[PDB]
């Protein structure tokens, strides 16, 4: 089953997640309205394109790791 | 063609390598390697088609990708070959790899911007074009997101694994391939990407020239693995949905199979490769 949706402001950025060139996403994440590619691993961990080699437990964790990575910068859409 | 440990290059081998890489960037050819890798990163999935990553073909796929990149370098300067970075031996920020005459060092703390070396944004010679993070300068945070690079003893524990790969042939697998890739166990290749940080931590990781040196050593470790396990070979060997079997062709090239890439000596040798 899909993870729950989420919506919060994290380090000044709006991050949203919801169940739904790249893979058929089952789950979408957005940072200030720009979609961020994320992916689920077989063990249930998640990654995003800007932290792809570093599994974290949930899509919100992946979204937060992306905001951490971006250090304020806008995201470019994939 | 001999692939050499980066630590052993002469000053003018380093010079020639850097100039060839900068020419591939200037001419527009470099960025399409970045783009190809990010497309496979985003499409390779544990539950569906997977070719470049999180699958048995992770190793032949990157071997062929590096061959394509090395051939592009040689079209610019035929003397150039890809060096490799043994991150188990050259494991600190003070290694010569990260000197201003080679790859440049770590990024400053404020924004991770690399400030020295030929790939520093200030040179005007290394625009980051293919990107997800919108900033356009090379970034690194060596040792910032993970404490240490793998050690020789950790690599040996992975080389001792006998099975090439195992069902379900993905990031959950036991077996050599997934332990080398790093999704399970002590973690070799993924951890190195995280340790460099910056673009190397992302799907557009070939934006950093160290990408090639990292994968050239991952590639060497597959060769070492073969010599440790001359009785063990690529799996699976047929009929596996979503996974590239031994004699199946590989995207994006389509004209090459894992089978064609198991023996690297058809393409290059290493400066040193322990005989079994
Ligand atoms: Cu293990
Ligand atoms: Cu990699
Ligand atoms: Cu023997």
């Amino acid at each position: 089953a899909a993870p729950e949706s989420f919506d919060e402001v994290y380090k000044g950025r709006r991050i949203q997640g919801r169940p739904a060139h790249e893979h058929g996403g089952g789950y979408e994440v957005f940072v200030d309205g720009v979609q961020l590619h994320v992916m689920r691993n077989a063990d249930g961990s998640w990654i995003s394109v800007v932290s792809h080699y570093d599994p974290v437990p949930t899509p919100r964790a992946a979204a937060r790791a992306a905001v951490d990575e971006l250090q304020g910068a806008p995201l470019l859409p994939f | 063609t001999v692939r050499k440990n980066q630590a052993t290059l002469t000053a003018d081998e380093k010079r020639r390598f850097v100039a060839a890489v900068l020419e591939l960037k200037r001419s527009g050819r470099y960025d399409e390697f970045v783009r190809t890798h990010n497309e496979f990163i985003m499409s390779d999935t544990d539950s569906g088609e997977r070719t470049g990553h999180r699958s048995p073909s992770f190793l032949p796929w990157h071997r062929r990708f590096l061959l394509d990149f090395e051939q592009a370098l040689q079209s610019v300067d035929s003397s150039v070959t890809l060096p490799y970075w043994d991150w188990s031996a050259d494991r600190t920020v003070r290694a010569s790899l990260w000197a201003p005459d080679f790859l440049g060092g770590t990024g400053r703390s404020t924004d991770g911007r690399v400030m020295d070396g030929p790939f520093a944004a200030s040179t005007g010679n290394w625009p980051i074009n293919v990107r997800v993070d919108s900033r356009t300068y090379l970034r690194r945070s060596l040792g910032g997101s993970v404490a240490e690079l793998p050690t020789r003893a950790e690599v040996e524990s992975v080389l001792a694994i006998s099975a090439y790969d195992l069902p379900p042939y993905n990031s959950a697998s036991e077996g050599f391939r997934n332990h080398l890739e790093g999704w399970r166990g002590v973690n070799l290749h993924n951890r190195v990407h995280v340790w460099v940080g910056g673009q190397m931590a992302t799907g557009v990781s070939p934006n950093d020239p160290v990408f090639w040196l990292h994968h050239a050593y991952v590639d060497k470790l597959w060769a070492e693995w073969q010599r440790r396990h001359p009785d063990s070979a690529y799996v699976p060997t047929g009929g596996t949905p979503d996974v590239v079997d031994l004699n199946e062709t590989m995207k994006p090239w389509n004209t090459v199979r894992p089978a064609d890439l198991l023996d690297h000596t058809a393409y290059y040798t290493f400066d040193a490769l322990e005989h079994h």
